[PDB]
């Protein structure tokens, strides 16, 4: 029903515990299942950015991706909740820069910015403590 | 790994991890202190390690009551036998200034982390109102000269809560089973301080005000409480299919809540009246009496095993108990006690004509 | 710090230990709600501070039921053990009967149908409701309340019409001899030696009308 | 033989055995009828109560002294205490009598009972009095009826009923005194 | 956010207007269709005066018809006579006999083909669209005497008043099967009547029982139509009460959300201006 | 399914799936505009009954497990 | 017509209009009270049908095209 | 909500407005048929309540 | 309103009379005090009213009382904004009202 | 919805009393007599309680 394209930005949006990480994870597992079947140039290298999640969830995801073999094609950028606000602010840009290597060298990349609404919250904190004026829900302009 | 608590709705719809973080979300009077006291009563007695109760911003009367109950039940011993006590209390209650309520959770974490790291133990950590840490930081944050974030909290809500909650972790050298009561401020789950807490927990048990106003206790919202343990590969497919069927029947009843209100049940389909009947049976059957609530309710508490919960809800889902009335499911232990209450509910309507009670020639005995 | 404002104030109401004199302080904070919204900020702050609540409904106050105690919502879980026995002997059954009175509450025949086997719970919950109504500036000693709820619960007022239970209560308190009040106040419970004499003195009262 | 006493009060006990006590006992049409057939009375002299009924209208529940009914063996008058009868009525004129005054309804068929308590009941399906019927279309209807006669059994039974009713209606429109 | 509650208020407000219109519609229909119910009550009197009233008869075959409604905002009528149908049918089927269940109105074919499904042979509907006539009920009775049972049970709601609808069962014994046997009292009670018919008593009783079935079936569906209108007049009053109560709570919820909206937007503007000023 | 949109639609999916999923996208829309009349159950001309009796099959078809991609 | 007020009111209007629009606003208010009955098929007690035809013609009499004042 | 019906382009037929919808500009046939289409669509939008 | 109340207070305290005081639309008194508080740079309270709302109403309404010399009885017209009785201005006005006279069309 | 026909006399004495009670709440004012003709009436408290 919602067919993705290979260079397309697709937003997974919902409430808490409605299966968004499940859809992104099953996408990564299916790229592992397809990368052992296609000739070397339709292969998809996943990058998972975990913004604001706790470290137990990230460790469970690393255990899942190793016990299914998806970690051979996956990078995981993990700025957890214990990290500073600029680290969680900067982790989607770090994951996008790591995923742009495959985009710029002719390969095909897949980037998942899990909890982009937590990167916005980290950016809000980082800019409010720099005494920049707040806006809608005290977010930056 | 699962941790069975003896609570029907907890063991069925959102089971608790043995070394995981547990949240009890509540709205000032819905029963997240009675629930955490029942979890202390059920889990910490069957546990083999040490418990650390951190009282953050709660009532001092509750801390004194817990101290007297733990002295009486023997998990806290005084004097020379103090080394055989299995619980540490760390109390920063709501009479303290906001500097004390902001760091007393850190003291409770330090006492728990010594048992986890150095002692290598498996620790229980019950934190009553982890919201009060956030509220104390928001109280001191207005005088630190910060610009406020959303609805009035500090800008550093998520990072302070993360730096607190990431210290509570089952590591390789020890485990902490953390049960944290979380308070929603005005029954608003979209308030930023519980909405930030929701992402730190393995099993949320969202207690609701409306479920409590129906008389159902524990007032757990079945369609808002979640767990990472509700997965067919970790708790088995039978338990998982039963929990998902109960949630499906409750969601189909919640979809019919507006037609039943503005039109009545007589305009429902014949397949939907069966859905409403089975859902009104399973939402009385989720309720349960507690051993810590028996002092003000009178009914004795019920500990319910996991197989009894799955076997009961299988029978109510398949239709094995369409004979029994809805109030036979209310505040009973297992599926045996449903049948043994529908007996007492129909002996009693036949006990309208049993005798005429009179005690005569008695005054000089 | 508006939660801290009320928690500072209300945590000073305590019951002191025996090595601090043993004194006590009892707080009765009053919070006014708007349109019965008790999920407000200050309302839910003081609910999560105090031990219990006395919800006074605005619907029962204009239906003549005064004091308009919302019996389904108002709890008290600390003075539940600190109850006068005798009142604890009858009031548990009173609260149970008012609980099963709210299973037919305002749909007796208003919605679809009437059973006429549960006419008894309606015409008994109306008596237990009219028993608890009480005029202003006239507080009752507890030994004269447990006898009134004893007469309302054990069944000594079911043939009294609902329009005159407030007169039947004062007739019961006036016509029963005052020795049973002193015995129930001194013994602190309805003894098995006392309920026989109470049922004796409760069957020779002239309930007006009927 | 009367070895099985069925009835409404005998239905109640078997309904209290096999149907549950959740529902009150269903009503029966004999609970709405104050007048029966064998329970004596209702005559008290020379009058007797009549009940002229159509399915759509109650035409008379007064007390007459003479009722003229068009039975299939011919007309017959019902005085105060007639013999109990069940008279099948053909198309004809029912005539009620209160004394000097009379009501003459032309009926289409139906029945007429006289009961052992002196009451009578006239049960027709269409009773139009004689000013409501026109004399111009009764001859047109008989000419359209008695001429085209299908030999099929259903249509010839309908044709026999047609010529009987229209002949009685033609003999009834000019026979007013 | 704050627009969904306003559109839900706009939904429940004209739902309440709809149900207040429907209550007066059903009330006018009850007022107009009351005089026909009063007129049709006369002709069911002489047949229970003549043939009596014998519900608990031991028969070999019985056609039970439950006269339900067509449209279903009646609120507890078509299910109450389904309950009464099974309650009067379990009472009178302990002889090992066959039972045919019929429903007049298509809100009974939805409620009777799942509780007694294999004994359900006929479903009649659309009998209240134009009006109820005696030729219509006579045709329905003709399809009832297609088969020849020994009894005809008619389940319908008797229009006692605009408040009370007593469900009434009415029975018609077919002549030679049960009627000539259920009247014997040292001889017979029907032998007091002098038969003035063309052919024998076995045929005038046949005509009388078919006409009695048609008469009480016409009266049954007319009474059930008036009870349908008078129960819809009360169910729509309950729906106006419920959709006024829901609207009154949702108005308070909207007012709380509106007040919180102006407060949070103003707090945002002050927090923006205090970082600059 | 009534709110999940994609900009590409065609020319970004399996050509076999493009022939099959159009009859899915249409018939789920037929199912959704009927199921808002599921309080009465008149089952109009066995057509509004049939389209929900296919759309319920399509929604039950679209379900799948977790950590098991196809 | 229900939400439009004039606090000066009838004291500052045409006296030829003052005697005729006074019936008009009462008929339109009666038409607004009964305006839910208008889209019903089973016709009502003919007192509400009279106002439902009268007010539905009076609301057609208040129509006016643009830039042609009367 | 128009695009949720599958109708494309999802133009609101009532809420769309133009200065050219004037009988003195586009003609009294075009203007009257546009006003008639908007009238019957508003009538159906008022009937969509009682239909459900 | 303080001016009119002072003219009433001279009739109360010096003349010893039972004077009436009519305040037409006490909501406009609340609104004018809210505008004065907003122009003075003060941070607004809940829904947009002044933080001094209860005390600015109480500074007026507590001088309307019966003393040993006389009484001031006040009939205040009350407007309810957006027909919300839980709005802060009518909810703060209703804490002083001893009666209510509803005039209906 | 029904009329005065189906009102009981127990529920019609209430109508016949409440109509003249809601008439008796009305009263002519002295300040309106300069344009209404009828003089104004000052009613005492005891006269009000007795007359109601
Ligand atoms: N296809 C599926 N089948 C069965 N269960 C599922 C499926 N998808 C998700 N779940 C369950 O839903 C729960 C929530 O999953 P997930 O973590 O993907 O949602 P989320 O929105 O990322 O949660 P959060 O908001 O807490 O991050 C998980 O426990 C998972 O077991
Ligand atoms: N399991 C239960 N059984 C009976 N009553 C309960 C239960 N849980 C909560 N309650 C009632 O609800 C109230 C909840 O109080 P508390 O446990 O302090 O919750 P919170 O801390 O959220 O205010 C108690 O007063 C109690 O009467
Ligand atoms: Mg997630
Ligand atoms: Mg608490």
């Amino acid at each position: 029903l919602v067919p993705i394209g290979r260079g397309q930005r697709e937003l997974i949006i919902g409430d808490r515990q409605t299966g968004k990480t499940a859809v992104a994870i099953d996408a990564i597992i299916h790229q592992k299942n397809c990368n052992e079947q296609v000739p070397k140039a339709q292969r998809v290298y996943c990058v998972y950015v975990a913004v604001g999640q706790k470290r137990s969830t990230v460790a469970q995801l690393v255990k899942l991706f190793t016990q299914t073999g998806a970690m051979r094609y996956t990078i995981m950028v993990s700025a957890t909740a214990s990290d500073a606000a600029p680290l969680q602010f900067l982790a989607p840009y770090s994951g996008c820069a790591m995923a742009e290597y495959f985009r710029d060298t002719g390969k095909h990349g897949l980037i998942i910015y899990d909890d982009l609404s937590k990167q916005s919250v980290a950016y809000r904190q980082m800019s409010l403590l720099l005494r920049r004026p707040p806006g809608r829900e005290a977010f930056p302009g | 790994e699962i941790l069975v608590t003896g609570i029907k709705v907890v063991d069925l719809l959102a089971p608790y991890q043995r070394g995981g973080k547990i949240g009890l979300f509540g709205g000032a009077g819905v029963g997240k202190t009675v629930l955490i006291m029942e979890l202390i009563n059920n889990v910490a007695k069957a546990h083999g390690g040490f418990s650390v109760f951190a009282g953050v911003g709660e009532r001092t009367r509750e801390g004194n009551d817990l101290y007297r109950e733990m002295i009486e039940s023997g998990v806290i011993k005084l004097g020379a036998e103090r080394g055989n006590s299995k619980c540490t209390l760390v109390y920063g209650q709501m009479n303290e200034p906001p500097g004390a309520r902001a760091r007393v959770a850190l003291t409770g974490l330090t006492v728990a982390e010594y048992f986890r790291d150095i002692e290598g133990q498996d620790v229980l950590l019950f934190v009553d109102n982890i919201f009060r840490f956030t509220q104390a930081n928001s109280e001191v944050s207005a005088l630190l000269g910060r610009i406020p974030s959303a609805v009035g909290y500090q800008p550093t809500l998520a990072t302070d809560l993360g730096g607190l909650q990431e210290r509570i972790t089952t590591t390789t050298k020890g485990s902490i089973t953390s049960v944290q009561a979380v308070y929603v401020p005005a029954d608003d789950l979209t308030d930023p301080a519980p909405a930030t807490t929701f992402a730190h927990l393995d099993a949320t048990t969202v207690l609701s005000r409306s479920i409590a106003e129906l008389g159902i206790y524990p007032a757990v919202d079945p369609l808002d409480s979640t767990s990472r343990m509700l997965n067919p590969n970790v708790i088995g497919a039978e338990h998982y299919n039963v929990a998902r069927g109960v949630q499906k029947v409750l969601q189909d009843y919640k979809n019919l809540q507006d037609i039943i209100a503005i039109l009545g049940m007589d305009e429902l389909s014949e397949e939907d009246k069966l859905t409403v009947a089975r859902a009104r049976k399973i939402q009385r059957f989720l309720s349960q009496p507690f051993q810590v609530a028996e002092v003000f309710t009178g009914t004795p508490g019920k500990y319910v095993d996991l197989a009894d919960t799955i076997s009961g809800f299988q029978g109510v889902l398949t239709g094995k108990y369409d004979d029994l009335p809805e109030m036979a499911f209310y505040m009973v232990g297992d599926i045996k006690e449903v049948k043994e209450k529908a007996d007492k509910m129909a002996k009693d309507i036949a006990s309208r004509k049993e005798a005429d009670n009179k005690k005569v020639s008695e005054e000089l005995k | 710090d508006v939660f801290y404002l009320h928690s500072r104030l209300l945590e000073r109401a305590a019951k002191l230990s025996k090595e601090l004199g043993g004194g006590s302080l009892t707080a009765f904070p009053v919070i006014e709600t708007q349109a019965g919204d008790v999920s407000a900020y200050i309302a839910t702050n003081v609910i999560s501070i105090t031990d219990g609540q006395i919800f006074l409904e605005t619907e029962l106050f204009y239906k003549g039921i005064r004091p308009a105690l919302n019996v389904g919502l108002s709890v008290s879980r600390v003075g539940s053990a600190a109850q006068f026995p005798g009142m604890k002997q009858v009031a548990g059954t009173l609260k149970l009967e008012l609980a099963q009175y709210r299973e037919v509450a305002a749909f007796a025949q208003f919605g679809s149908d009437l059973d006429a086997a549960t006419q008894y719970v309606l015409e008994r919950g109306a008596r237990l409701t009219e028993m608890l109504k009480q005029k202003q500036f006239a507080p009752i000693p507890i030994e004269r309340q447990t006898v009134a709820v004893y007469a309302a619960t054990k069944g000594f007022l079911d043939k009294v019409r609902v329009q005159d239970i407030v007169a039947a209560e004062e007739a019961v308190i006036s016509q029963v001899n005052p020795a049973v009040f002193k015995i129930l106040k001194a013994n602190g419970k309805i003894t098995p030696a006392l309920d026989a004499h109470l049922k004796a003195e409760l069957r020779k009262v002239k309930l007006p009308g009927a | 033989e009367a070895a099985a006493p069925a009835g409404p009060k005998e239905f109640t006990e078997v309904w209290n055995k096999k149907a549950p006590s959740t529902l009150i006992v269903p009503e029966f049409p004999s609970n709405y009828t104050a007048v029966k057939a064998v329970g004596e009375g209702q005559v008290h002299g020379d009058a007797f109560p009549v009940n002229f009924y159509t399915p759509h209208s109650i035409l008379s529940q007064a007390q007459k002294d003479t009722v003229v009914l068009p039975g299939v063996d011919g007309y017959f008058g019902v005085k105060a205490s007639h013999v109990p009868t069940i008279a099948q009525l053909k198309p004809g004129v029912v005539e009620l009598h209160s004394g000097a005054e009379s009501e003459k309804f032309f009926v289409s068929g139906g029945f007429a009972f006289v009961h052992p308590n002196g009451v009578t009941d006239i049960c027709v399906l269409e009773a139009a009095t004689l000013d409501q019927v026109d004399p111009a279309a009764v001859k047109s209807a008989l000419a359209a009826a008695s001429a085209a006669q299908p030999t099929d059994e259903f249509e010839q039974a309908a044709n026999r009923a047609a010529i009987e009713l229209y002949s009685a209606l033609e003999s009834a429109v000019e026979a007013k005194a | 956010s704050n627009q969904a509650v306003k559109q839900r208020i706009r939904a429940i407000k004209n739902i309440g207007k709809i149900t207040k219109a429907m209550k007066m519609v059903a009330a006018s229909k009850m007022k107009n269709a009351q005089i026909a119910v009063e007129q049709s009550r006369g002709l069911v009197d002489p047949f229970v005066r003549l043939f009596g009233d014998f519900p608990a008869v031991n028969s070999n075959k019985s056609v039970v018809v439950a006269v339900t409604s067509d449209k279903g905002l009646c609120g507890g009528l078509n299910s109450n006579i389904t309950k009464y149908t099974r309650a009067t049918l379990a009472t009178t089927e302990s002889e090992g006999k066959d039972v045919v269940v019929v429903s007049i109105g298509d809100k009974g074919r939805s409620q009777l083909t799942r509780i007694e499904s294999q004994r359900y042979q006929l479903a009649i509907a659309d009998t209240y669209k134009v009006r109820v006539t005696f030729g219509q009920a006579s045709l329905i009775v003709e399809e009832l005497i297609k088969h020849n049972p020994q009894s005809y049970q008619i389940l319908f709601n008797k229009f006692r008043s605009a408040i009370s609808f007593k469900p009434t069962v009415a029975t018609i014994l077919s002549p030679d099967l049960l009627e000539k046997q259920l009247e014997d009292v040292t001889g017979n009670s029907l032998d007091a009547y002098d038969i003035e018919a063309s052919h024998e008593r076995s045929d005038v009783l046949r005509d009388l029982t078919e006409f009695h079935l048609g008469v009480t079936l016409y009266n049954a569906m007319l009474e059930n139509n008036c009870s349908e209108h008078a129960s819809r007049m009360s169910a729509m009053e309950n729906s106006t009460k419920s959709a006024g109560e829901m609207l009154g709570k949702l108005t308070l919820d909207y007012n709380r959300k509106r007040q919180a909206t102006i407060t949070t937007e103003l707090i945002e503007i002050i927090a923006g201006a205090s970082a600059l000023m």
